[PDB]
């Protein structure tokens, strides 16, 4: 998938109810190969210290007819990520109804410099499986977007770009 | 000798007590002559007070500190050989790598050119070089003592000073020593402690 | 005069708070607005966890060299404070350490109770070794750190630079130390890092009449104050 | 219209609370002073435990005959509510049961959701 | 407490509410509801328990006493004391439906 | 005793009435191996000139039942220390009743730089022997503490700390 | 290491 167009699409499908998360993204925007090369991460690579909030935004790109629920959980730093939907629900979470809102935003607050796995996690679980009306495809894609907030702050430039 | 003295505590202030220039290292570099040269082509020193007992003791009187840092570089070279040494005046790159930034590993390392790292270009024979680094601490005070661990199953970064000679293909080997004179400035301290002995210093 | 103090479901008796010391004359306080941030986000559970916790008593004898505890370490198994100290990632708290000590009028001796910031001990390179928890450790006269050096190569006579009290049995038999949150940061990990350290050393040794009680009890009662932590605080946008 | 409701650290989405029933037209309420006693002594932790808890979803099929839950039983492993439900000896609580059900416009059927007091079942 | 005026020490008077089995160790007692009773300072300790009600027709709670500290005496003073205990209802207390059951 | 806990305790005991002083401390806070390594002395070692007063404070750490009297004498500079209780009494002194006050403070005024034995003496004598009620131990300890006053002054830093 | 930092964007100018 890497270095293709498919590296940006988390595929939802129909398969046994394993409460393994759809995705579990660690909130190391500077060192996490996913968030690393985002524009946020690209700028954070230029600095040594930084702090603020990150708004993540998952966008559902399935049918207008598709219906279901996802659980978008936030694990704070120092807590290992939840492995099951119940653990996620008993923590901080958002139940995202696909049929009602096509996107879900989540602002994580305690993001700060690595040094020089922590930061927390944004996980996504199936609360319900996805319901389609007819021969409508049972294979959707969710995209994800990340940004810093206005509060966000960086300092002590550390350009490290050589050959 | 027994003189009547009025109240006077100005020289016992934290600034008067601490803000006094003192050599904290003697870096050494040899000219980039492709004769037998090792390691030698560039010097590196991690800034630290723990290598000079006077400053170390004066600081370890306290638990926490904050201070700017006036570094002053006294360069002194001479020809290594009895050789009738003729050498055009050398230039010295004195790079300050801020905390949490890559260190030079070679004379020709990429770090020397990096824009991040402020560098002095010092022409030999001129007045000693000088820079003032501010409080570069990640926390809100330099902690001399830290009861605690990195991971659950002391040390603070002031930066690095790297030094090299810029002149490239020199025929005569010129050895050089850069005495770094540190002078803390705008010192604040917190939570006094007993001094140590002069035992493990 | 006998003052009975209640915190939560917890009650202790104090003969009098006649000489109760406050380290650096600074009372415990929450993280002030000038040093806080709505994006580096704390919460204040100073409701239930902030109560009196009374460690298991230690026995002062003629041979006792001293005892020591770390904070918040000692309270890492102490109910809600210990829970919060592990659930939360970042936390700050002051303390009120009431060292009571029960002796007759025919016992004699003196204790120096010292509250130390960043009490790095040494014969150190081990968490379990440096953090004995609720029971604390003990000093020596020669791991266990040295009596007259406090472990940290440090003549005990100068220890009185630290916040302290003297429990001299002929006079007072109890001491109280009000410790504010002291750290290089406004907030920090409690599990990885102990801010304060209590050290109780017999300045004057225990002694007593013929067939008195041979070993008297020193009891510590630690109350967290202005205990506050992170920070689950998520904004969900429409 | 899509109303997003937050209780504590817990957020759900509701299409609309357009038809939300209140059993006997009585809203949940604490134990009133006329029926309380300072010597039979209650406390109110309605701070944290009182949040949305979302059980594991059930699957309605053609063959499904029905499902049932008891309260406060179902919430006996649900975080602070389950904790309080065992630490404390005596307790009272109302509930808000939001039965959502996700179907297309090409599914058909009807569910009867019934809240029963003292639902003593039997074979 | 009915010991000496010279005796000194501390006791832990713990209250376990109903439904909770009694504490077996001093730490369990301290982390619950308790009173540290300093003998040398106050010779008695009172504790008002609230949730007492009819059995039927083991619950109710517990009042436990632990040694926080051992007792300290000055000299050949005896190291064997006695504590008494007294109980009463409060003014609030209420009874009803007389059930005289007294026969031979 | 040195480099132990016992180096801080002046033991009082029961023994023949020799008017030799319990202690005779010379007031050279910079060069006196006793006062030298006090915090006061540690700071004074950093300076060349200094002047002010020193408050000494003796603390009795015996029984609440013990009773007696001590004579805390101050010999000014240039006067050799007193060797007997009468010489001490006819000078500047404080009769410290142990049974009434557990500590005795004494502020000495004429403390100044050595050069670059004088300064005076603080001596302690038995006025009376110590009286105990019963098998109470007849071996007590007095501690001693020293500090500069607010008036105290230092100048011309002389850090001399090498290996 | 995990330090509370106020808003500061001067160095990202």
């Amino acid at each position: 998938k890497k270095n293709t167009m498919e590296m940006y699409r988390v595929r939802l499908s129909d398969k046994p109810h394993t409460d393994d998360p759809i995705l579990c993204l660690s909130l190391s925007p500077a060192s996490d190969p996913r968030l690393s090369h985002t524009m946020l991460g690209e700028i954070l690579n230029y600095y040594t210290h930084w702090a603020g909030s990150l708004k993540f935004t998952f966008l559902f790109c399935g049918s207008m007819m598709a219906t279901g629920k996802l659980l978008v959980s936030y694990a704070p730093p120092g807590a290992d990520p939840p492995k099951k939907r119940k653990e996620a629900m008993l923590g901080t979470h958002v139940i995202w109804d696909i049929g009602l809102q096509s996107s879900c935003t989540m602002v994580v607050p305690w993001i700060s410099n690595t040094t020089y796995t922590e930061g927390g996690y944004i996980s996504v679980f199936y609360q319900t499986r996805i319901v389609v009306p007819l021969s409508t495809p049972r294979e959707m894609d969710i995209l994800g977007f990340v940004s810093a907030c206005n509060d966000f702050s960086v300092r002590l430039l550390r350009d490290t770009t050589h050959i | 000798r027994h003189v009547v003295q009025h109240r006077s505590r100005s020289e016992s202030s934290i600034e008067s007590f601490f803000a006094r220039g003192a050599c904290v290292t003697i870096m050494t570099v040899d000219n980039p002559a492709s004769t037998t040269n090792k390691d030698k082509l560039f010097a590196v020193w991690k800034i630290t007070y723990k290598d000079t007992v006077q400053l170390r003791r004066k600081l370890e009187f306290f638990t926490y500190s904050r201070f700017d840092m006036e570094l002053t570089f006294v360069v002194t070279a001479n020809f290594t050989e009895t050789n009738n040494g003729h050498a055009l005046n050398q230039v010295y790159q004195i790079m300050y790598v801020p905390p949490g930034a890559p260190v030079p590993e070679k004379w020709d390392d990429y770090t020397w050119q990096t824009s991040s790292n402020p560098s002095i270009f010092y022409t030999y024979g001129t007045a000693p070089a000088r820079i003032s680094v501010p409080y570069v601490g990640i926390s809100n005070a330099y902690s001399h003592f830290y009861d605690g661990f990195s991971k659950v199953p002391s040390l603070n970064d002031f930066g690095i000073l790297a030094v090299r000679v810029v002149n490239d293909h020199n025929p005569t080997k010129v050895t050089s020593k850069i005495r770094v004179y540190l002078k803390p400035k705008h010192i604040r301290v917190w939570c006094p402690r007993p001094p140590r002995a002069v035992a493990y210093y | 005069r006998v003052l009975q103090l209640t915190l939560g479901n917890s009650t202790i008796t104090t003969q009098e708070a006649a000489n109760s010391v406050v380290a650096y004359g600074r009372w415990p306080e929450y993280l002030r607005d000038s040093e806080a941030n709505p994006v580096d986000q704390p919460t204040e559970p100073d409701v239930a966890a902030c109560r009196f916790y009374t460690l298991d008593t230690v026995s002062w004898t003629k041979e006792s060299r001293g005892w020591w505890w770390k904070l918040p370490d000692a309270l890492r198994d102490m109910g809600l404070f210990g829970q919060n100290m592990y659930y939360h990632y970042l936390g700050r708290s002051g303390y009120t350490v009431h060292v009571q000590c029960n002796a007759s009028k025919f016992h004699q001796g003196a204790l120096g109770v010292f509250a130390v910031p960043e009490m790095c001990l040494a014969g150190h390179t081990s968490y379990q070794n440096a953090n004995p928890g609720e029971k604390g450790g003990t000093f020596t006269g020669t791991f266990c750190p040295v009596d007259y050096l406090l472990g940290n190569g440090t003549l005990l006579g100068n220890a009185f630079v630290f916040p302290h009290q003297i429990i001299n049995l002929r006079t007072n038999n109890c001491a109280t130390l009000v410790l504010p949150y002291v750290n290089s940061l406004s907030i920090d990990s409690m599990v990885k890092h102990n801010n304060w350290g209590i050290a109780i050393l017999p300045l004057a040794p225990l002694n007593f009449a013929s067939e008195s009680s041979p070993e008297i009890p020193i009891t510590l009662t630690i109350a967290p104050m202005c205990c506050e932590f992170n920070g689950l605080r998520n904004i969900t946008l429409p």
